[PDB]
Order: C-alpha cells, then structure tokens, then sequence
C-alpha cells in the first residue's frame, strides 16, 4: 500500500390506540430521525416536572375551507403561556424538553382532501420588505395563534411605519425551497378516505446541549393542503383542525426573577 | 470589609443568570443565587459563580 | 388475678453555622416534638418540586419599638404569593409541606430586650364583636403582612358596616389563655445580650394525611416582646425584625384549573 508519515503535531494539518401522559389521555405513529426524547446524559442541579409539565396541552381550533392555504407555530413558543410549563420557562434561564404532536381532523366518506404536516428543525421565515432580517421579536413568536401561509409575496412598501412580519409563501415553503422536498423532514399524510390523526415524536435538537427557551425557537410546524377541500357539490364546505401538544422529558435550570417579554 | 470591631451588619451578595431584567430589588435579586454575610461573625465574605451556560465557550 | 371475660363482639362495649436548602442559604436550633419533616409513608400520582418550592423565602421587614405589642402570621397563608410553591396550592385541590422558620435581629451590645417566637398548631384567633365566629376569610388571611397584637380588647360597635376582623390581646395570646402557658408550644427566645436570631423546623401536623392548603392553616407563628426594647437613655428606639421560611417535603395533588380567591 501506499505510504504516509504525519509530520505537523496538530490533527488539523493532517491531510484528509391511547397513548396516556400523565394526567391526559388520547384515544401509526412517527418518531423524528428514530430518537426517543431523553434526558441530559452524565457527561447546578436541573428542575424537573414529572408531571407537573409533561401532559397534553390543547390549542385553538382553526378552520380549514376551500381558500385555506396553510398554518404554522413554532416551539416552544406556542406553549409559553400553558400551566406551568410557561412559569418554568420564564423562571429560568436554560430549557430543555422533546415534544409530541397530535394533530386531529375528521371528516365523513364524502369528503376529499389531504394535509401534509411537517416538523422542521431551526424553521427560519422570510420577510416582507427590503430590508434583511427586520422582522421583530413579536411577530415572529405569535403564541398559540401562530400564522398563515400565502400564494403570492406581498411587498410592504412602507418606509413611514414598517409592518416587520413574516410572508411566507406556500410553494416556496416560506424560506425559498420547493414544497415538493419538505417531505426531507420528518412529515406525516392525513388523507381522509384513510384515516384522520397525525402523530409525530420530536427529540431535542440544538447545536447544544441546553439553550435558552425565549430567544430560540427549537421546532417549527407546518400543516398545509395537499389537495383542496371538497364535498359532495357544494360551494362552502369548513371544518375544524386541532393541535395537541405534550413536552416530554423537559428540565431547567438557572433559577432567577421572572422574565416578562412585551408582546405589543 | 474594613470597618470598626464595633459595627455589625448583614448583607446579600447576589448573582442572576442572563435572560430576565437585571435585579433593581432586594425582592428580585433573592430569587437567583445568593449568600448573606454576617459583618460582625466574619470580616471577609467569598462567593462562587458557577459555569451555566449554553455555548461550552464564551466570547471574551 | 382478677377474673375478667369480655361478652360482646364489639371493641368499644368492652371495660376501659451555615444551613443551605436548595438555592439559598444562610449563616441551636429547634425541632418541634422532636419529628423531622418526611413525605407520606406507603400507606393519583402526587406532584412534588424538589427544589423549586423547598428553598427559603423572605419576607417583609418590621420594626420594633418601645410600644410594640406583637406580630403573627399564618401558615400556609403567608406563602401564598412566593413563587411556584403559590403556584402549586392554587392548581391543586391537596397539599402538604413542613417548615424551617428562622427569625433574624440583630442589635449593639448597649441595647436590652427579648423576643419569644411560638409556633403553635390550630391557632385559632378571637374576634372583635358580640356575633361568634363571623370573622371574615378575607380579614383571617393577611398573607405577607400578618397582623398584630394589642393590649385591650376593643369591641366593634359598629351594625351597619361590621369589620370582621380579629382583636387579639397580648396577654391572653388572642384565644383566651395566659401568655405564660405559651412555652408549652414549640417556642424560641431570643435575648439581645447572647444571640440575635431563632431557628424552629416544623413537620407536618394534621388529623388528616393531606388536606387543602386555601381553606385551612396548619400552623401559627407569633412574636411577642417578653422584656421591652431600651438602648442606653435615649427616648426611641426602632430596630428590624426579618423572617424566611423554606418550605421542606412538599407534595400536592389534585390538579386542575386555577384556584383565584377573592383578598378584598
């Protein structure tokens, strides 16, 4: 075989069903890159509520109709102002926790359609004006409402009060690539001649091993219409979407006052 | 501290990790890490700040 | 012997230095009946913060003078508003704790007084009008504040609008018994001219296992001048009275919406 000496001492220079949690229940499921949440390994004394904060929060309902072009939350934003959870967030100043989505949507056998719901690592969102990264720190964490997607970039052209919000646009997926490949993430199909629920298990991922839980959004959610709604002939048709979402295995640490960011 | 054997007191040295408003009260500051000095028992108080941080590197 | 047969089936027809908890610490002491605070033995899953709720809280500062007459405070009551342990009590329907009470006041050595400290179970508190039992929750819950002691009873002659409130007296104890009597109750004296601060550890005492920590108060803590406060010949005198109590094997259970009482 070929010969090689190392001579410089540094690396570098070498050349190259129910599913129950805690006090709620939920009458087949995905787990994100096959990784169930787990707690910080061996390698300050953490804050841990078992139960306290680990259960099944219920968002608002949104509707889901002809026009309908998409919705979108990021966590842990949307859970900031849920039980306890909120409190442990605002009291301290590192957070860690995995999540479970369930996502609920029924129908009868004489409706069509097709969601797809996509979990996103680190979801950054384009803006709405010139100007690059100008969007505020209130309109990027809506909360429980989250926000909606749109099929053409609207231009705030505005120089005397900028809006400063996002604009996603739904074939581009809102950061520039084809909705096509989003299914690269992990992703679930609703179909509604098949079944009706979505479930997905999310891990912790970050490029540390704990962050801050105010100024960084983990996770992002994407639920968008694959084929448009319809039932039988007729012109309307509405129906109700929810979202479930339970932390799992979640610690703080970092105890101090309270924070109390202005949300407008 | 470098008063009379004669005065005596009590203080609260206290420590607050980043994220929240910096403490303006005695109210705020008791919530993060804290130690309270006798002045009369000791005349020399130490305190530990421990490393928590997200990044295992920080910017001088 | 005597002979002795028991006939009925019944049983009752038959014949008769530096202390840290958590994040905070402080530099003998006292345990009451000689019983350290323990969770429920073996004989719903309880929720319980290990170290966001057992740390110690401080709370308002008096004054003591030369015309003081006492101070009391009631347990649970006063840590109502302290953190999550607050939290806790108003989102579950059962809770218990023990206490570590420790009572700091500092003087020169030219100053004279002593200060008893009683930690009493069930302190039941007289009112101030002919009508029995018609104190208020409102009045019988100061919170942080507490109350005070007088030297006479001062009836409520007032029909239209009665106040409800409490009228102790200082040397009935405010519940008809002799002050002297007093150390029969876990007590503490603090005497300026050898210490300057007080430290009783209270366990759990109750007819019941668990029990609501909103509608009931387990323990009583009262402060009473047993010599009057002198500081060389000098007409006034003011000197600071600071209390912390850490909450020790908190458990609580019952969770559901959010308790809001109505304090004026």
């Amino acid at each position: 075989n070929y010969t090689t000496i190392n001579y410089y001492k540094d690396s570098a220079s070498n050349a190259a069903l129910q599913l129950t949690i805690g006090n709620s229940t939920i009458t087949n499921s995905v787990v994100a890159y096959g990784r169930w949440p787990e707690f910080i390994r061996d390698d300050d004394q953490p804050t841990e509520p078992d139960v306290a904060t680990c259960r099944f929060y219920t968002l608002d309902t949104v509707m889901w109709g002809k026009e309908s072009k998409g919705w979108w939350w990021k966590l842990p934003d949307a859970l900031r102002d849920m039980g306890l959870f909120g409190q442990n967030m605002y009291y301290h100043y590192l957070g860690r926790s995995g999540y479970t989505v369930h996502v609920q949507c029924n129908a009868s056998k004489f409706h069509q359609g097709a969601l797809g719901v996509f979990a996103i690592p680190e979801y950054c969102l384009a803006g709405d004006s010139d100007k690059q990264r100008y969007t505020s720190y209130a309109n990027a964490n809506p909360g429980e409402k989250g926000g909606k997607f749109y099929s053409q970039f609207n231009r705030d052209t505005a120089v005397t009060s900028p809006k400063r919000e996002f604009c996603p646009v739904d074939y581009l997926l809102g950061c520039g690539v084809l909705l096509g490949n989003a299914f690269v993430y992990p992703h679930q199909i609703i179909n509604l001649r098949t079944n009706n629920s979505a479930t997905i298990v999310l891990p912790y991922v970050n490029a540390m091993a704990i962050d801050s839980m105010v100024k960084h959004n983990n996770w992002g959610i994407a639920i968008l219409p694959l084929s448009p709604l319809d039932f039988a002939q007729e012109s309307s048709v509405e129906i109700p979407i929810t979202v479930t979402i339970a932390p799992m295995c979640s610690e703080f640490n970092g105890l101090r006052n309270v924070t109390a960011p202005k949300f407008q | 501290f470098c008063g009379s054997m004669m005065a005596t007191g009590k203080i609260l040295v206290a420590y607050a990790p980043p994220g929240a408003q910096p403490p303006t009260s005695r109210k705020e500051a008791m919530l993060g890490t804290h130690v309270i000095w006798d002045l009369g028992l000791q005349s020399s108080c130490t305190m530990v700040v421990p490393w928590i941080s997200n990044v295992t590197y920080r910017q001088t």
